[PDB]
């Protein structure tokens, strides 16, 4: 247990490393990493939290962090649809608890965040990079709807990343991505 | 199927009982092996009102402790909203009365509110009064309830109220 524990204790600071350089995947793809790790050492938030004592969250990293929340959470909410509502409010929510456990792993029940505001990262930019996550980690054959995920996850990368280059970003114009389900595309997507 | 999806926020500080108010709720499961490791933050549940049958969608979103400011995360996105409070300790009262505040001012009135105060059967060790939640619920127009949820006592009729009330304004 003793080097279980310190095995974990590294993987929390490579992703509070990623965390305070602002590199979004790379901060939820160790998070990811800790995570696994830790359940299958049957390790809990509890026992590493002492081992953590000496290391912290900078505000920049709460800043990331309360950004990466706020998106995350909101996109769970308008995934959830008449089309389909598990599998991609699953994924999106299964990103925020991913972080969540990371702060557990560290902070004491109801311990507040002190996010710095000139870190906040624009809803924009997190949804992508949640949404580069998911790609990333969703199973070859996982599928939305009749969409395969990592299909699905581009043409919203893609969905997004037009909003921003004719500067038409609003809650209404991400609110239909984030809702969307490929329903008037012309293809059910696939590899 | 069903006729209504409502979409619910499940707000409140570590410790109050938001996992035991939704022991009725289930979990989906996932075929999917990253959601497998690590869960979800909603659970469903599909009830049945007016010979209308209603699936219930609910959020206890993960690391909202973590985040107080109160942004449109708390009131936009969502047919209700049921804050919560540990009837047994004032300064979650005192908390979840500044956040229903800040709510209040930007949540459009399409949105629905009940506060409720858990843990009404650790009679011993209540401090909040009820008369006193119950008046500030009131000085808002919001829905008031004290519940036990490991006893279960007025926890359907939370939800039973706040879906009525949605149900009726769509
Ligand atoms: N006596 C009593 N205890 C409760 C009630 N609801 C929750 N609890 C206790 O409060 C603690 C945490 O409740 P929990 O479901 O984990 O709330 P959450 O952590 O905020 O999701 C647990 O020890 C529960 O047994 C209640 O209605 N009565």
């Amino acid at each position: 247990r003793i080097e279980n524990l310190e095995n974990a204790k590294k993987l929390w600071d490579n992703a509070n490393s990623m965390l305070e350089k602002g590199n979004i995947s790379g901060y939820l793809k160790a998070a990811n990493e800790l995570h696994k790790f830790m359940k299958e050492k049957n390790l809990k938030e509890d026992d590493l939290r002492p081992e953590l004592s000496d290391k912290t969250i900078s505000p920049k990293g709460y800043a990331i962090l309360q950004s990466l929340w706020g998106a995350a959470s909101d996109y769970s909410r308008a995934a959830a649809t008449l089309t389909e509502s598990t599998v991609e409010p699953g994924l999106v929510s299964a990103v925020n608890k991913m972080s969540a456990f990371f702060m557990d792993c560290k902070l004491s029940p109801n311990e507040r965040a002190t996010p710095d505001p000139d870190f906040k990262v624009g809803k924009s930019k997190i949804l992508v990079g949640i949404m580069q996550f998911i790609k990333d980690v969703a199973d070859p054959t996982s599928k939305i709807w009749m969409h395969n995920t990592k299909a699905l996850m581009n043409h919203k990368i893609a969905a997004i990343q037009k909003l921003e280059r004719s500067n038409n970003v609003n809650c209404e114009t991400l609110e239909s991505v984030l809702s969307s389900k490929g329903e008037n595309l012309s293809e059910y997507l696939s590899y | 199927e069903y006729d209504y999806l409502f979409k619910l926020l499940l707000i409140g500080d570590s410790g109050v009982g938001k996992s035991c108010l939704l022991l009725r709720f289930a979990d989906d499961t996932y075929t999917e092996s990253y959601i497998s490791t690590i869960g979800v933050d909603f659970k469903i549940r599909t009830i049945e009102l007016d010979g209308k049958t209603i699936k219930l969608q609910i959020w206890d979103t993960a690391g909202q402790e973590r985040f107080r400011t109160i942004t449109s995360s708390y009131y936009x996105g969502a047919h209700g909203i049921i804050v919560v409070y540990d009837v047994t300790d004032q300064e979650s009262y005192a908390n979840v009365k500044q956040w229903l505040q800040e709510i209040d001012r930007y949540a459009s009135e399409n949105v629905n509110k009940l506060l409720v105060g858990n843990k009404s059967d650790l009679t011993t060790k209540k401090v909040v009064d009820n008369t006193t939640a119950k008046e500030f619920a009131d000085s808002l127009g919001i829905p008031f309830l004290e519940t036990s949820a490991k006893n279960a006592t007025n926890v359907e009729q939370a939800f039973m109220t706040m879906a009525a009330e949605i149900k009726k304004r769509m």
